[PDB]
């Protein structure tokens, strides 16, 4: 998992 | 029609990009400028004034690249907002979202910094503070270096004269590259592209009916934006090389890291 990732999956 | 979707698509992207950014272009200027109400800017031109101003805003050049850093971070989080609200894009494969925010950002933090510039300086928290160019320019290397390139750049975008309007599919346009190394479905995104850009040529026509140019060197900016870019990451692995005890934020570091 990535920062960006999270980033772009938070709601 | 066609091209009624082009500018209800437009829209989306400007609304879009005002739920976004808090700071638009329309906002910074109408302070630079000092055609607001709103309580004027707090002006920091030397080290005096930078302690005076610290409530209204490690030696000074360390202390003002960790600011910047500071904003970069929170600037990406914007970004990622926005790239979302673009049509197709939380489709796209998650790891190609990765990819072009990645390569995308910095392009954006670029473009967008213009906004808050004019030729003597920079809007800094939220407009309620001014940096002089001057100020920044005259940091200690490599520091001094690492400042300036942005105002050069901001000098020549802004003599193109968009607005938040303009920027926002200029933007969309920049984020949607379907070139960006490591892509794996370069199809999609490029069919993105094709229509933002479509939106952009109308935008820019209707807009700007005036500089029929403008398009062809808006084109030409987003190719000297990766080099610009290349630039910034090369005078940032120095300093994160060369300036010991130095933190480089984990945000800024993933983006930076195996980056062209
Ligand atoms: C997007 C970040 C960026 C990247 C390159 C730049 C090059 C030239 C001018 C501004 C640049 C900027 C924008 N830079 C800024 O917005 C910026 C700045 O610019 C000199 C100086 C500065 O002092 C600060 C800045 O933003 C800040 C947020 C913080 O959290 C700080 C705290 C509390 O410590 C700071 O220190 C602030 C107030």
């Amino acid at each position: 998992p990535s920062l960006l990732k999270k980033l772009l999956l938070a709601p | 029609p066609e091209s009624a979707d082009l500018r209800a698509l437009a829209k989306h992207l400007y609304d879009s990009y005002i739920k976004s950014f808090p700071l638009t272009k329309a906002k910074a200027r109408a302070i630079l400028t000092g055609k607001t109400t709103d309580k004027s800017p707090f002006v920091i031109y030397d080290m005096n004034s930078l302690m005076m101003g610290e409530d209204k805003i490690k030696e000074v050049a360390i202390r003002i690249f960790q600011g910047c850093q500071f904003r970069s971070v929170e600037a990406v989080q914007e970004i990622t907002e926005y790239a979302k609200s673009i049509p197709g894009f939380v489709n796209l494969d998650l790891n190609d979202q990765v990819t072009l925010l990645k390569y995308g950002v910095h392009e954006i933090i670029y473009t967008m910094l213009a906004s808050l510039m004019n030729k003597d300086g920079v809007l800094i928290s939220e407009g309620q503070g001014f940096m002089t160019r001057e100020f920044l320019k005259s940091l200690r290397k490599p520091f001094g270096d690492f400042m300036e390139p942005k105002f050069e750049f901001a000098v020549k975008f802004n003599a193109l004269e968009l607005d938040d309007s303009d920027l926002a599919i200029f933007i969309a346009v920049i984020i949607l590259s379907g070139d960006r190394p490591g892509l794996l479905n370069v199809k999609p995104i490029e069919d993105i592209q094709d229509n933002l850009l479509q939106a952009l040529e109308l935008q820019l026509k209707l807009n700007h009916p005036e500089s029929s140019q403008l398009f062809a060197k808006l084109l030409q900016k987003m190719t000297d934006l990766r080099q610009i870019v290349t630039e910034h990451v090369q005078l940032l692995q120095v300093i994160k090389k060369t300036e010991t005890d130095m933190s480089l934020h984990p945000l800024l570091q993933e983006i930076y890291k195996d980056l062209y």
